[PDB]
RNA sequence: CCCGAAAACAGGCGGCCACCGAGGGCCCGGGAAGAAGACCC
RNA sequence: CUGGGGAUAACAGAGUCGUCUCGGGCGAGAGCCCAUAUCGACCCCGAGGCUUGCUACCUCGCUGUCGGCUCUUCCCAUCCUGGCCCUGCAGCAGGGGCCAAGGGUGGGGGUGUUCACCCAUUAAAGGGGAACGUGAGCUGGGCUUAGACCGUCGUGAGACAGGUCGGAUGCUAUCUACCGGAGGUGUUGGCCGCCUGAGGGGAAGGCUCCCCCAGUACGAGAGGAACAGGGAGCCGCGGCCUCUGG
RNA sequence: GUUACUCCAAAGGGUGUCCCUGGCCUUAGACAGCGG
């Protein structure tokens, strides 16, 4: 129950790690904030 | 904060001077610190009475005690005298040393019966009944030997190091073996063809069903364990 | 502590001297170089005030442990000459009243020291060679935050003349 | 300012034509016609004997960006009215098997994680879709469109109640107008 | 703080005396069947039934107790139709057509009737309606409508009302009005057993009344009840704003108000006073009369539950402009018994 | 169809009027050894300001025990209403009472604790909890 | 759903009278309406 | 007791914000490794005016009071209800954050209490403002006169931001405001009847439980959901007297 | 934003746009792409 079609439309994205807001794939700095601190969405568990 | 500062006294060779210290810090200064007592107080004198306004005279302490520095009369004050906390500090901190001292004792004491452990609740029910009297200026490590005793007849029970010897079919050894050391004591640490961890920990008894859930829940309850000797 | 607005600006007069300053306390740092000392590097990177401005030692001192720690996880002892340059002479006091007279008779106490700085001072440097200029940069920014007021960096050379430009292009 | 004329091209093919009437483009090809409004102050869109030019006399960063999209927009139509665009999907489960079929204008999903109501997603028309098992199609004449057919046949499956690690089941996009979706 | 909400609702507001006895219906609901959508009667009394349950829920299939409310419905007669057309904002009436020949009774409502009028003018303005209704300009079409409280010996003065019609053509509308005109109209041909209806009607009268019966105030503590103040609100308000609020509640008129209810049941349509159940006619009239009403001769109408108004008041009823979505079912339900012991 | 053989509640039409507010004393009809409960609270009510909570047959009540043997004095129990002194109505409009106010102790699920019940119960209460009719020699 | 031609664009329609008298009120017997007024038969 | 004082306190208001309530920046680290799931030192930057202080601009017979009952309304920095995002989110539940103020936020014991504490229920039993909302609305338990007792201080007369018992509550509404009810003028002659519907008001509805989906998905097991579909009830609102009670 | 003053919120950030300056690659450069 893997699905690597899932995974690349649910796991491409990045995640602020002031606001929260997901952001596109290849972003620089956020969208509401300008924060330069985006780590991907987590694919497996940390932890 | 002068507005929640509580009062400690010191009555002898017939005056009274009251102290206004930090009921939390005062705490520690008489349970036996490296002691700030500039911390400790709220203001910096020795006064007949906190709601008044009196700091009494230089030389009449002089005479009494036999020292100038206001700050070494009010370390003696604390020494010898009784700190004004409120009962609801009194009854907290009370609870809270004694809960302490019943998961000191739970953790590493069961019954020789059978090797059942003794829960927290009722060892405080045991306590309540036997009468005990818990210190609250005490340290707990350091007091808790006399509980021991005064609360053995009424619930019997030794201090029974459990040693046991477990397997484990080394699948997600590398996810178990940080997780189990974190608890300590672990012995003879030996391995097998099959890549299967096989060892002999001498970890403390009371906490038996912490170690076996974790496992279990970490291996998918595809683990093998047996008692050894109880050595005490 | 109270913050440090209050003792930001330099409106009042100086309050520089303990032979007439009844009760005056000891200043909380001692140590103002740090690393190598007789070493003679290449750059120096100097902080500088970009207004007139009051510096707590409080502040000094945070400065001092988290820039050295940085420089000596990131670049070694056996270099990085480092340097406080300004000294806490200043003497800070509050009016004892928060039972109280208030405003009766308000001439405070003291409680603590400040250094203070005149615009375009230098207050700290950094000596280090080339290879380094990355970390040394990381220090003034380290340090720029723990700040009242802002402050900029510049480059200097021996014979002391400003590459600060050329220095910044061609990394 | 950035230059002075920015003046961008494009040359018509086969059997392409192209009109303009006022701020619409006409492109009538070998296969259907299409139709768009394109305006903006300033720019001018104008045909010359084979060749389709968009103009701006003065322009800023923002008259760019405005005119190089247009251009890809003609491009686009011009390539739709010649050729067409596919896009393709994939179904997957891991339990209950559920079945996608087509309705008229709708597509009704039904057996999604064992649900006893179907879900349903809306074709626009001029679009097409044909599903042979896991694999789905859709195939029509101008791309806005087929892909939001294709967005809307995606978002009529998406779960916010669980862990998505865990929960993967659904309809995933695989290839847009020939290119392939990787991480 | 404590949280409670307030005091009666500010939906029925300004609660004041209603403008006129008869009450005015203000929308109408949208209905496919070509009809006549209302009927016009008058309260008689209430009794009890015991029916077998049809409506969807628990309880179904069951015998159970049932209030019904009885009302006396004589004919109606037709004696106009309008035209409505568009204006600049709303409709607006285009123009009138009468009858010729009115009863003599109409004239204590209607004091200024025409002179002559003979039935070839009648009939020209007719055609001059039609002509006008046959290009287009037209919108709506209604029928004009008088009761006739003679037939039941209640009083003589009639109630003159207007009614709309159903479908979505002008031109069948008109059709069937112009095949109306002139005529007695019965309820029957109206109204289907089943069906849900909403009532219009002015409600009892009480006079003026205090704030605790009025908006359900609470009564003060034994100790303001012994100063004076038992049945008073504490107060009018804050310091600022420096004025009374129009929320504050306070003594008024209560009663006489026009209200509307929603969704009650046609259980059975009854003709010249008689029901019949099991091929046996039976009279609704209970032995005695019905208190403060005597009677039924005419014909009338069961409906489920309770109505507003006093014994002899003019009620309206219209078809469910807001029904439920699990209706029961169009069909006159099993009766058991019927109550017709004395009821005072 | 989850768990209907093994079963501590059904449905009834009625719903009777709430008759008993908080304070009310009742008797207790079952073999446990409470004889005398006070009501305090109605499982599953919400009310408004200064409203008491009331309960009639067939709704089940947190109470204290008054009088009986010591081992259930002074405890908070569980318990249904089975009979009530204020009349309610039925589905043919015919009203009912009975001569007094009663309850029997049970477990938060709906299980009693006893064997036996004495006197008549009612059809409600014996319909919404299916476990006592059974222990009940008369339903009414 | 409730109020609503004083909505100052202070409205529309039909009918009656005027350019002695249409109509309305007091009065009389009474309530389903009501503090006086008002409302209804 | 007399004469005065807002030249001067208690008291609400104005100003200010040290303190208070609510936040942010940077990054030492803690978190098996991994700053940033969560927590986040030291040092720097702020908002509000709901806590207390500071000041003495306003009032010295304006009202000098705390708490409670009753009645209305507003803010959001959201406790529940609606919709979403990340997680060290398998499921059941938990942490953290975003949009949203339409509705809800209750009953009891001791204490004059606000607050705090405890009990049983509950979807949850949020917190503030309106002259610390509300005495020409109520109450009068506390507090703050005159009587009396205890302790302590004082030679004494006496006193105590110490304890205790007892101890007055006035109004015929002048203007405006609001709830309802009438009489006129105007709308370019008068009158009868039926309509339209610009504008204003509405919470007219809000919430819970049971059955089935299903012992299913998930999960090693223990345990354990959801979309649709069927029923019932609590709170609020508007009416009526056939039945039952007064 | 439409504020001379009496009587107007910051540290910290922004491939948002308009400008100035100083280096480095360029006729095969700086992305992507046929081909390790
Ligand atoms: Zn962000």
């Amino acid at each position: 129950a893997r699905f690597p079609e899932a995974e690349a439309r649910i796991f491409r994205k990045l995640v602020c790690m002031r606001c929260g807001a997901t952001n596109p794939w290849g972003a620089k700095k956020c969208r509401k904030c300008g924060y330069k601190g985006l780590r991907p969405k987590a694919r497996e568990p940390r932890g | 904060s002068v507005d929640k500062a509580v009062i400690a006294r010191l009555k002898t060779h017939g005056e009274t001077f009251e102290i206004l210290v930090d009921p939390y810090l005062a705490r520690d200064f008489k349970e036996g610190k490296d002691v700030p007592i500039e911390e400790i107080l709220a203001t910096p004198y020795v006064f007949k009475d906190a709601h008044k306004g009196d700091k009494a005279s230089e030389h009449e302490m002089e005479k009494i005690f036999g020292t100038s520095d206001p700050y070494e009369v009010a370390k003696i004050i604390l020494r010898k005298g009784e700190v004004q906390l409120t009962a609801e500090q009194r009854r907290q901190m009370l609870e809270d040393k004694k809960r302490y001292i019943a998961t000191v004792i739970h953790r590493h004491a069961v019954d020789p019966r059978t090797g059942y452990p003794h829960p927290v609740d009722r060892i405080l029910r045991a306590m309540e009944e036997a009468g005990v009297h818990i210190d609250i200026f005490k340290d707990a490590e350091a007091q808790v030997p006399q509980v021991i005793k005064a609360i053995r007849p009424i619930l019997p029970l030794k201090l029974e190091v459990k040693v046991i010897a477990v397997k484990i079919p080394g699948d997600y050894v590398g996810r178990a073996y940080g997780e189990v050391r974190k608890f300590g004591n672990i012995k003879r640490e030996e391995w097998g063809s099959d890549g299967s961890w096989m060892f002999v920990i001498e970890i403390p008894g009371g906490v038996e069903e912490e170690f076996y859930e974790k496992l279990n829940a970490l291996t998918k309850g595809e683990a093998i364990t047996k008692l050894l000797e109880r050595k005490g | 502590l109270r913050p440090a607005k209050i003792d930001r600006d330099v409106d009042k007069p100086a309050y520089t001297r303990r032979e007439y300053i009844r009760g005056a306390p000891g200043p909380k740092i001692t140590i103002f170089d740090m690393g190598n000392l007789s070493a003679e590097f290449e750059y120096e990177v100097s902080l500088h005030a970009e207004q007139a401005m009051q510096i707590r030692q409080n502040a000094l001192e945070a400065i001092r442990i988290q820039v050295n720690r940085y420089l000596q996880k990131n670049v070694g002892r056996s270099n990085y000459h480092f340097k406080i340059r300004v000294y806490p002479f200043q003497v800070l006091r509050e009016n004892p009243m928060a039972y109280g007279n208030g405003m009766r008779r308000p001439f405070g106490k003291p409680i603590g020291l400040a250094a203070r700085v005149r615009k375009d001072q230098k207050i700290l440097t950094v000596w280090v060679n080339g290879q380094h200029l990355k970390f040394a940069l990381g220090a003034m920014h380290r340090a720029k935050m723990k700040l009242p007021y802002s402050a900029y960096y510049r480059i200097y050379d021996k014979e002391g003349n400003d590459v600060t430009t050329k220095v910044l292009s061609t990394m | 300012p950035v230059d002075a004329w920015i003046r961008e091209e494009i040359e018509i093919p086969e059997g392409v034509e192209v009109t303009v009437e006022g701020n619409t483009v006409k492109v009538k090809g070998p296969k259907g016609e299409l139709q768009r409004e394109l305006k903006y102050p300033g720019v001018q869109i104008f045909t010359e004997d084979g060749k389709v030019v968009i103009y701006k006399e003065f322009p800023r960063k923002k008259d760019v960006a405005i005119v190089r999209t247009f251009k890809a927009h003609i491009n686009n139509m011009i390539k739709g009215v010649t050729e067409g665009f596919k896009y393709r999907l994939k179904v997957v489960y891991s339990h209950f098997p559920m079945t996608v079929k087509v309705q008229g204008d709708e597509v009704v999903i039904e057996n999604f994680l064992g649900e006893k109501n179907p879900r349903r997603a809306k074709i626009l028309p001029g679009v097409t879709v044909k599903v042979k098992g896991s694999e789905i199609e859709v195939e029509g004449i101008d791309k806005e469109a087929v892909g939001q057919t294709a967005a809307n046949i995606e978002q009529a499956t998406r779960i916010t109640k669980w862990d998505r690690r865990v929960f993967q089941d659904g309809i995933y996009i695989v290839e847009k107008a020939g290119k392939p979706i990787k991480f | 703080k404590i949280h409670r909400p307030r005091r009666g609702s500010l939906a029925y507001s300004p609660r004041k005396r209603a403008k006129s006895i008869v009450p005015r219906i203000r929308s109408w609901p949208k209905d496919s069947e070509v009809r006549m959508l209302g009927f016009a009667g008058y309260k008689a009394g209430m009794t009890h039934i015991l029916m077998i349950d049809d409506s969807p829920g628990l309880t179904k299939g069951k015998e159970i107790f049932v209030p019904v409310t009885i009302v006396e419905v004589p004919p109606l007669f037709v004696y106009g139709i309008r035209a409505y057309k568009q204006g600049y904002l709303g409709l607006e009436t285009a123009t009138e057509v009468w009858f010729h020949d009115l009863h003599k009774n109409v004239a204590r409502r209607i004091k200024t009737l025409p002179k002559n009028y003979n039935e070839e003018a009648f009939q020209a303005k007719l055609g001059q309606l039609e002509d006008l209704v046959n290009d287009g300009e037209i919108a709506d079409v209604r029928l004009l409508v008088h009761t006739q409280p003679w037939l039941i010996g209640l009083k003589k003065k009639p109630e003159v009302m207007e009614y709309a019609i159903g479908g979505d053509d002008v031109k069948a509308k008109f059709d069937y009005a112009k095949e109306k005109i002139g005529k007695e109209l019965r309820a029957g041909e109206v109204l289907h057993e089943g069906e849900l209806l909403d009532v219009i009607a002015v409600t009892k009268g009480k006079g003026t009344q205090g704030p605790v019966k009025r908006w359900g105030v609470k009564v003060q503590f034994h100790k303001a009840q012994r100063a004076g103040k038992g049945r008073h609100i504490g107060n009018l308000g804050p310091w600022h704003p420096a004025r009374v609020m129009w929320t504050v509640p306070q003594a008024g008129q209560m009663g006489f108000h026009h209200r509307t209810e929603f969704n009650k049941r046609l259980i059975a349509i009854g003709e010249n006073g008689k029901l019949v159940l099991d091929g046996n006619e039976i009279e609704i009239t209970p032995k005695g009369g019905f208190p403060h009403y005597g009677i039924v001769r005419s014909d009338f109408l069961m409906i489920e539950g309770t109505i507003p108004g006093s014994f002899k008041r003019i009620i309206r009823v219209r078809p469910a402009i807001r029904p439920p979505k699990k209706k029961p079912p169009v069909e006159r339900p099993q009766i058991t018994y019927v109550s017709r012991e004395s009821k005072q | 169809a989850k768990k209907g053989a093994g079963a501590t509640r059904g449905i009834s039409p009625v719903r009777p009027t709430r008759a008993l507010p908080i304070g009310a004393y009742l008797k207790v009809a079952d073999n446990s050894g409470a004889k005398v409960i006070q009501i305090i609270g109605v499982v599953g009510y919400k009310g408004t300001r200064r409203r008491l909570a009331a309960a009639g047959v067939g709704d089940m009540v947190v109470a204290t025990v008054k009088k009986g043997r010591p081992d259930m004095r002074h405890q908070v129990v569980r318990a249904v209403v089975v009979r009530q002194r204020k009349e309610y109505r039925r589905l043919d409009g015919m009203r009912v009472k009975f001569e007094d106010n009663a309850a029997a102790i049970v477990t938060p699920e709906g299980v009693p604790r006893g064997t036996e019940i004495r006197g008549a119960i009612a059809r409600e209460a014996a319909e919404r909890w299916v476990r006592l009719g059974s222990i009940a020699s008369i339903v009414l």
